[PDB]
């Protein structure tokens, strides 16, 4: 379970 | 046989806590094609930024960026729910085709990456012999978004389980608990782990009548 | 300087799953202390078993076992919420000293292993032969226990949300992801990769509602 | 975040 940021 | 084209470095992508997480290891023989699915770190997050890198440092930053692209559209739901597939895919030419999926709504974004791109020949060298020399530091940076990412998930997760607990969680606990949580989130905006895990400790040292209640 | 006392194979323990995760890597020189924190992987759950392990190898399984101990008295806690934190400590002797500690209780457990258990130093070259030749059965062996987790965790998820909505989840809604939660409940269960992505996708494709509601 | 059964 890796998360992803918003740029 | 007498040749194998061949990935000099790992390619993988940027996951929260600026770490870069593999796709595809180093030395792996092409055409490949591998897949993993990632999720979203905010509540009601409507993208996911897709930064392609080339390196086998730990830390996203000093490693080789290919390029990034964005995945919109996604619907609202909880930090972690929304599935995103993210796929490396190599062809016998050279050139990766990395692509990004919601499940959810079927939406997908590619990014196109010609064979020349990347890290030349000595980069590569140089690029392995600082991986080496800081097998360390980045163990250290390893263990630290370790740290803060799972500080994150007792923030987060005890947040939401104050709410819903409401009026079931005695005063007492639930002031000792939202001051635990503030210092958590004050620790979590640093870089020492000691700190934070100090401030999840203390979370965890007075949660317990919370926990019951949540359990 | 002329010579180096090091770790010849990994040392970790055994996570959800069945995989080995690693405290102290291959070839660390010793004396060495690393920890990490881990959690439980059900609800209300009591104790956690720690299984010490020494090899390359990403099935707990197929690593070599130096044996285990429970640390017991975790209070009722959701899951994932507990932190158990585990220390591997290699002294200047080559002793192995493997301690768990509940951070919320302050209660530990620990086992200590004699420098001269183990592999020996022909177990060593084998280990370190068949982990090469089965670099890629380990690969699809993690990436299906990440599935496996990722689904875990959703089928987990969900259910939590879906009592926490109650009347504000529609019934076709609920109808369809009741379903496919025990579609996914059944997947699993079983080790293929392939039907577990399914489940999960048709679980994403019919939990939009909840998903808003639950954010 | 890496759990841990209990046998």
């Amino acid at each position: 379970n890796r998360l992803l940021l918003t740029g | 046989v007498l040749l194998l084209d061949v990935t000099p470095l790992s390619l993988g992508i940027e996951t929260m806590g600026g770490v870069m997480t593999t796709l595809i290891a180093k030395n792996t023989t092409i055409p490949t094609k591998h897949s993993q699915v990632f999720s979203t770190a905010e509540d009601n997050q409507s993208a996911v930024s897709i930064h392609v890198l080339q390196g086998e440092r730990k830390r996203a930053a000093d490693n080789k960026s290919l390029g990034q692209f964005n995945l919109d559209g996604i619907n609202p739901a909880p930090r972690g729910m929304p599935q995103i597939e993210v796929t490396f895919d190599i062809d016998a030419d050279g050139i990766l085709h990395v692509s990004a999926k919601d499940k959810n709504s079927g939406k997908e974004q590619k990014i196109t990456i010609k064979a020349s791109s990347g890290l030349n020949e000595d980069e590569i060298q140089k690029m392995v012999r600082d991986a080496e020399a800081n097998a360390e530091a980045d163990r250290k940076f390893e263990e630290l978004v370790q740290t803060r990412n799972q500080g994150d998930h007792l923030l987060h997760s005890t947040r939401k389980q104050v709410e819903e607990a409401g009026d079931k969680l005695p005063a007492d606990d639930k002031t000792a608990i939202e001051s635990a949580l503030t210092a958590l989130e004050t620790a979590l905006k640093g870089e020492d782990k000691a700190a934070i895990e100090a401030k999840m400790q203390e979370l965890a040292q007075v949660s317990q009548k919370l926990m019951e209640i949540a359990q």
